């Protein structure tokens, strides 16, 4: 019911390619073993940085940054995470030695975030860069980081990016190693 | 070889200050988030601090405003610099990026023990 506006956020959505062949050759104590780990890892790493995770659902896993406690560095703050993200999800093999490659879309600009008491994830947030960010993990590719150019445009100076081969998108590659 | 060797533990009565290492080969630090760990053994590791590549830090609640994580991109090293320190500090501390800790890659440590002596 009651609704906050911000200005400035950033939002990634993660989700697991393949996963209906994943779940459908994996017995289901080992599918939930699996999970388990993978998700204990992101939530630790979650809070490690520092951030909020606001959804889960099945194989996605929505992260925010600058919500609820603004920063200014709210989009570099969330790729540094991201590839954290990425990098955990390339060394944690299933019993089998196969990583668990993932689709990542990550997106800024201004979110309206509230509180549905009655549920789990009782911090909703919703507006723009979800709803961008959503359209990134979408069309990604697997195993990168799509971006926007909003989202260029804060991580350049830091960041490597690659421009994707009407919408303009980027893959991030990692954090430069000296400007 | 892809290492970290934590060092700088030892024993220290309460309210003491230690300050340990961890130095990486291998790995290029600024690219990459270094935390450190607590096995006291009533547990497995938890973290206790995180350095982002950014420099952003945070601490579990139990050691903020008593430790402080630091890095040296020189050396390739980071630091944890202990104050205050607790009978509940005693463990074995070790360091690890994101990838090292889901992986189960991790180094000897480096030993702190808080008593009389
Ligand atoms: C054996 N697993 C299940 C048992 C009972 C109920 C559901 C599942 C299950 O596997 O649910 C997942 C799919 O099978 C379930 N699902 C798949 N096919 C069907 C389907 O035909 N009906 C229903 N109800 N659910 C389905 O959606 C879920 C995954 O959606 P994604 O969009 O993430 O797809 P992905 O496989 O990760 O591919 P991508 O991300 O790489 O694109
Ligand atoms: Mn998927
Ligand atoms: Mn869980
Ligand atoms: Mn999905």
């Amino acid at each position: 019911i009651i609704a906050d506006k911000y200005d400035e956020a950033s939002v990634l959505f993660a989700d697991i390619v393949g996963f209906t062949e994943r779940a459908s050759s994996t017995a289901p104590a080992d599918l939930v073993r699996f999970l388990d780990r993978l998700y204990s890892a992101f939530d630790e790493l979650v809070d490690q940085h520092g951030l909020e995770k606001i959804k889960v659902s099945g194989d996605s896993y929505m992260v925010v940054s600058g919500v609820p406690r603004p920063r200014p560095d709210h989009t570099q703050a969330l790729a540094d995470f991201a590839l954290d993200m990425t990098n955990v999800a390339a060394q944690l093999k299933d019993p089998r030695g196969n990583p668990v490659p993932l689709r990542v879309g990550l997106a800024t600009g201004p979110v309206v975030a509230g509180v549905v008491g009655s549920r789990r994830f009782f911090y909703d947030v919703w507006g723009d860069a979800v709803n961008v960010a959503s359209r990134m993990e979408s069309t990604d590719s697997v195993g990168q980081i799509q971006v926007p150019d909003e989202v260029y445009e804060r991580l350049k100076d830091d960041f490597v990016l690659r421009e994707r081969g009407v919408m303009r998108t980027w893959y991030l590659i990692g954090r430069k190693v000296a400007a | 070889q892809w290492q970290l060797v934590e060092s700088g533990g030892g024993l220290v009565q309460a309210g003491g200050s230690l300050r340990l290492s961890c130095t990486a080969s291998g790995i290029i630090l600024s690219i990459n988030s270094m935390g450190w760990y607590r096995q006291t053994a009533g547990n497995e590791r938890e973290w206790v601090a995180f350095s982002t590549a950014g420099g952003s830090t945070t601490y579990a609640d139990s050691v903020k405003g008593r430790f402080t994580i630091s890095r040296d991109n020189a050396k390739n090293t980071v630091y944890l610099q202990m104050n205050s320190l607790k009978p509940e500090d005693t463990a074995v501390y070790y360091c690890n990026t994101p990838a090292g800790r889901v992986g189960g890659t991790w180094g000897q440590g480096t030993p702190v023990t808080v008593s009389s002596h």
